[PDB]
RNA sequence: CGUGGAGGUCAGUGACGAAGCCUAGACCGUAAGGUCGGGUCGAACGGCCUCUAGUGCAGAUCUUGGUGGUAGUAGCAAAUAUUCAAAUGAGAACUUUGAAGACUGAAGUGGGGAAAGGUUCCACGUCAACAGCAGUUGGACGUGGGUUAGUCGAUCCUAAGA
RNA sequence: GUGAACAGCCUCUAGUUGAUAGAAUAAUGUAGAUAAGGGAAGUCGGCAAAAUAGAUCCGUAACUUCGGGAUAAGGAUUGGC
C-alpha cells in the first residue's frame, strides 16, 4: 500500500521545509522574487459567482473551502551567487546588509537571551569608509554567478505568534541579467517586499509545507510531519492589511475584514497582508508556509479565468457560528441584563 | 509512640469500636504512659480519651 | 589494606572500604566509573545533582535497553540513569575516605578520586526459581594532586661523520 | 523576605483531563506547584483545612476555582536545608471569582 | 612418556624453605613430557634399578560442584483510593495519633465455634535474615508473662461397625 | 431504605483502607461504549453484539396423552400531585 515515491515516511529534517525547484529563468523579463514565506491562518468559505464556459455550474454561484494565509512583506538581509560546476550548483559569496533587525538576529542564536548579541557586530565594520570588501563581493557574484538568490526573513512580531525568531530563507531572482539581478538585491537591501510586488489575484500558485505530525501509527512508524509541495492553488485574494473591509465584496457591503468572529482558532486576528488560497494546503495553523510561483506556464482554464467572489464567511469558528459581526449579534439577540 | 495498644484499651473500657476512640494528639506522652485499664480510665474521666458520637442514620425521609 | 592495582603514593593518601554490601553490583559499577578521576568536592557535588536529578550517570556497560536521556549529553551517551541506592553507597565511602585524608593531615583541596574499583560479593538467595541478589565490594583511593644517562652505541663510520661534522662547523 | 499574599488558583484548567481516580491528589500536586512557583519556596506545607477544602466533594468533585493564602516565612527550626518555605491555608469566601491577587498587612 | 602405592639404592632434597600453585622469563626433547629462574607458600619430597595397580579424558542429552551470556531484560497492571499535618526516628509513600476521602454494606473485609495448627495470644526490646519496593512495622528475632469448672465438654450409653 | 425478595444499589453498628511507588498519555492489546445511510450484501456457519425484559388490563393459534401448549403470538398502560 501507499505511494512509493513518498518514501522513507521519516520526519521531515527541518519545520521550514525546502524549494527543490524554482521556475525556470527568462532573463528578458523584469527582476522578481520567485517565492514568498507566509503562515498558516485557518480556513473559511466565500461564495464564487462562476464564469465557466461549458460547465453545468457556468452562471452559477458555489461555495468553496478556502485558506487564509498571513502574508506581511518579507526583508531582503542578503544576496548569494552560485556558479554551476560539474558537480552541480555551489554557492560562492554571500553578501549581507548593513544592518539586521533582532528579528533575524534570534535565528542564529539557541539562547539568544544569555548572549552577547555579538552576530554580525563584526561584519557591518565592512561597511565602514569606502565598503571596498563589500562592492569586490559584488563584483565577484556579478562577474563569475550563473544563479542569484536573495535572502528574506519574515517580520514573525507582525503575526499573533509567540515565536520572535524570525524565518531565514532564500528566494531565486527571476528574469533581467546576472548584474540587473546584483543591483536589484543590493538596492532592496534592509528594505521590505510585498506579497502583491510578488503575486497576483487569479495566479495559480504552489504551497510547500510541513505536514501535520501524527506520532507513531500502526508497518508501523512515523505519521506525518512530512515535507509536501502541492501545486495548482488558485488566488481567490490579495487582501491588505491597512484595509478595511477585506471580507467585503462588490456582492456583499457589510464592511469587514477577513477576520472570523472571535479571532481564528489557534491563531490572532489578520492584521497584515493576506493570500486567500482555494482549497486546502498541506500543515496546520501557525506553520510557516512557503508560496511558489508555477513551474510552468499553466495551460488551464482554471489558471485564466478571473475569480468574482460574493461572500466571505467570517462567523466564529469557535463553535457554530450564526452571525457574521458582533454588531448583528447584537441586533438579532436585542438588548441583554447587563446593557441596562 | 506506638499508641496501638491503647486505642484498643480504650475501646474496650468505653464499650465502643476501635472507630468510635478519639485519642488527644495533644497528650501523646501521657497517653503513652497509659498501659493499665485503670490509666485508661482516668484518661477517659479526665478527657485525654473521649468517645465519639455515632454516625447519624436519620429516618427523616424514610 | 589489600586493595587493587593502584600506582600512587600511600604517603599522601586515604582510603575507604566497604563489603558485601545489599546495592547492584551494575549499578554501582557504573557510579564508579561515573566518579573514577574526579575531584572530591566535584564528586561530591556532582552526586547530590543526581539525587536531585539535574544530572545523571552514565551507563557505559550495563545499559541494554534502557532509557534514554538528554541528560546523557553531558557526556556523550545516550542512555543515563539515576542510581540512588548506588549513589547513597558511594558517597557514604566518599565521606569516611575524607575523614580519613583529613584525621592523616592531607590537604582536602587536593584530593582526587586516584582509585575506585567495584567487584562482585559472594551472591545471596531467597526463594519465591533462582532468585539472588547481586552484592559488591567498594574501594576508593582519594590522592593528593602534586604540581609535575642513555649511553649511545655508535660505530667507528658514525664516530667518523660526527667527527667531520664537528670539524666542517665551528 | 516574610511576605502574605492572597491569590486565586483555576484548578479547572489544570485539571482538565485528569483521570477521576487522581483529580483530587493531582490537586495537592498543583497547588504544591503553583505556590512554589510565585513564593519561590521548594518547601510548601498545606494546611489540614486547606485539605479538607481540596477533598471536600470527593475524589473527582474540586472546585473550579480556589482563593489561597500564601505565607512565605522563615524556618525558624534552623535545621532544614532551605532558609524559607510556603504556608498554605484556605481563604473562605462566598465565591472564588472576580477577586485579584491582593497582599496582606500581617498585623 | 606420565600417575598412586611396594622392595633396594643415591650415608639424595628440605624451615638458610619440601610439596603445591602463578609467571609478558630461560633451556632440552619429533613428541608423550622434562629441567631452570622469579613470585606465592609452609613440611614434607625426589633420581635410578625393580614390584604393583582403583594408572593418563573433550565428548557419554555423562556424575557432583561451581559459573556465564541472556539482563538490570521479562516481570512486581485483579482486589475502584487515597490525601493533609504532627510525633517518633540517623532515616518515614508504607509505624503511631489527629484530620479528611472512601470501602466491606449483616448470604460482611463484623462477632463465634468444629477440625487442624502449636504459642501464632500479651508485653518489653529489636531489624542480620524473612514478610518478592521499603520499614522505626510484624503471625519475624530476643526475652518474659498468660489458659483456674461439682453445673461447659470429655468421662457414662448405645448406633453402623469392631 | 428501595424492591416480590437473603437480588442488585445506598446507609447504621463493627471492621478495613491491604495490594511496590512516581512521571507521562504514541500505536498496539484487554475490558466497556457510541455511530450517518444501508441492513447479513460479511462468514464454512447471524459466531459475537444489538434488540426483548418488571407489573396491571385485554387477548391468545396449530397440535394434545385433555393434564398442557402459554408469559403462545399480539395490543393498551406505568411519573408527580
Amino acid at each position: 500500500h501507499g505511494h512509493l515515491g513518498f518514501l522513507p515516511r521519516k520526519r521531515a529534517a527541518s519545520i521550514r521545509a525546502r524549494v527543490k525547484a524554482f521556475p525556470k529563468d527568462d532573463r528578458s523579463k523584469p527582476v522578481a522574487l520567485t517565492s514568498f514565506l507566509g503562515y498558516k491562518a485557518g480556513m473559511t468559505t466565500i461564495v464564487r459567482d462562476l464564469d465557466r464556459p461549458g460547465s453545468k455550474f457556468h452562471k452559477r454561484e458555489v461555495v468553496e473551502a478556502v485558506t487564509v494565509v498571513d502574508t506581511p512583506p518579507v526583508v531582503v538581509v542578503g544576496v548569494v551567487g552560485y556558479v554551476e560546476t560539474p558537480r552541480g550548483l555551489r554557492s560562492l559569496t554571500t553578501v549581507w546588509a548593513e544592518h539586521l533587525s533582532d528579528e533575524v538576529k534570534r535565528r542564529f542564536y539557541k539562547n539568544w537571551y544569555k548572549s552577547k548579541k555579538k552576530a554580525f557586530t563584526k561584519y557591518s565594520a565592512k561597511y565602514a569608509q569606502d565598503g571596498a570588501g563589500i562592492e569586490r563581493e559584488l563584483a565577484r557574484i556579478k562577474k563569475y554567478a550563473s544563479v542569484v538568490r536573495v535572502l528574506v526573513h519574515t517580520q514573525i512580531r507582525k503575526t499573533p505568534l509567540a515565536q520572535k525568531k524570525a524565518h531565514l530563507a532564500e528566494i531565486q531572482l527571476n528574469g533581467g541579467s546576472i548584474s540587473e539581478k546584483v543591483d536589484w538585491a543590493r538596492e532592496h537591501f534592509e528594505k521590505t517586499v510585498a506579497v502583491d510586488s510578488v503575486f497576483e489575484q487569479n495566479e495559480m500558485i504552489d504551497a510547500i509545507a510541513v505536514t501535520k505530525g501524527h506520532g507513531f501509527e500502526g508497518r508501523a512508524g512515523q505519521r506525518g510531519y512530512h515535507s509536501r509541495t502541492s501545486i495548482n492553488h488558485k488566488i481567490y485574494r490579495v487582501g491588505k492589511g491597512d484595509d478595511e473591509a477585506n471580507g467585503a465584496t462588490s456582492f456583499d457591503r457589510t464592511k469587514k475584514t477577513i477576520t472570523p468572529m472571535g479571532g481564528f482558532v489557534h491563531y490572532g486576528e489578520i492584521k497584515n497582508d493576506f493570500i486567500m488560497v482555494k482549497g486546502c494546503i498541506p500543515g496546520n495553523r501557525k506553520r510557516i508556509v512557503t508560496l511558489r510561483k508555477s513551474l510552468y506556464t499553466n495551460t488551464s482554464r482554471k489558471a485564466l479565468e478571473e475569480v468574482s467572489l460574493k461572500w466571505i464567511d467570517t462567523a466564529s469558528k469557535f463553535g457554530k457560528g450564526r452571525f457574521q459581526t458582533p454588531a448583528e449579534k447584537h441586533a438579532f439577540m436585542g438588548t441583554l441584563k447587563k446593557d441596562l | 509512640a506506638n499508641l496501638r495498644t491503647q486505642k484498643r484499651l480504650a475501646a474496650s473500657v468505653v464499650g465502643v469500636g476501635k472507630r468510635k476512640v478519639w485519642l488527644d494528639p495533644n497528650e501523646t506522652s501521657e497517653i503513652a504512659q497509659a498501659n493499665s485499664r485503670n490509666a485508661i480510665r482516668k484518661l477517659v474521666k479526665n478527657g485525654t480519651i473521649v468517645k465519639k458520637a455515632v454516625t447519624v442514620h436519620s429516618k427523616s425521609r424514610t | 589494606a589489600r586493595y587493587g592495582a593502584t600506582s600512587t603514593n600511600p604517603a599522601k593518601s586515604a582510603s575507604a572500604r566497604g563489603s558485601y554490601l545489599r546495592v547492584s553490583f551494575k549499578n554501582t559499577r557504573e557510579t564508579a566509573q561515573a566518579i573514577n578521576g574526579w575531584e572530591l568536592t566535584k564528586a561530591q557535588k556532582y552526586l547530590e545533582q543526581v539525587l536531585d536529578h539535574q544530572r545523571a550517570i552514565p551507563f557505559r556497560r550495563f545499559n541494554s535497553s534502557i532509557g534514554r536521556t538528554a541528560q546523557g549529553k553531558e557526556f556523550g551517551v545516550t542512555k543515563a540513569r539515576w542510581p540512588a541506592k548506588s549513589v547513597k553507597f558511594v558517597q557514604g565511602l566518599l565521606q569516611n575516605a575524607a575523614a580519613n585524608a583529613e584525621a592523616k593531615g592531607l590537604d582536602a583541596t587536593k584530593l582526587y578520586v586516584s582509585h575506585i574499583q567495584v567487584n562482585q560479593a559472594p551472591k545471596q538467595r531467597r526463594r519465591t526459581n533462582k532468585y539472588e541478589s547481586s552484592p559488591s565490594h567498594i574501594e576508593l583511593v582519594v590522592t593528593e594532586k602534586e604540581e609535575a644517562k642513555k649511553v649511545v652505541r655508535l660505530t667507528s663510520r658514525q664516530r667518523g661523520r660526527i667527527a667531520a661534522q664537528k670539524r666542517i662547523a665551528a | 523576605d516574610v511576605v502574605t499574599r492572597e491569590y486565586t488558583i483555576n484548578l479547572h484548567k489544570r485539571l482538565h483531563g485528569v483521570s477521576f481516580k487522581k483529580r483530587a491528589p493531582r490537586a495537592v500536586k498543583e497547588i504544591k506547584k503553583f505556590a512554589k512557583l510565585h513564593m519561590g519556596t521548594d518547601d510548601v506545607r498545606l494546611a489540614p483545612e486547606l485539605n479538607q477544602a481540596i477533598w471536600k466533594r470527593g475524589v473527582k468533585g474540586v472546585e473550579y476555582r480556589l482563593r489561597l493564602r500564601i505565607s512565605r516565612k522563615r524556618n525558624e527550626e534552623e535545621d532544614a536545608k532551605n532558609p524559607l518555605f510556603s504556608y498554605v491555608e484556605p481563604v473562605l469566601v462566598a465565591s472564588a471569582k472576580g477577586l485579584q491577587t491582593v497582599v496582606v498587612e500581617e498585623d
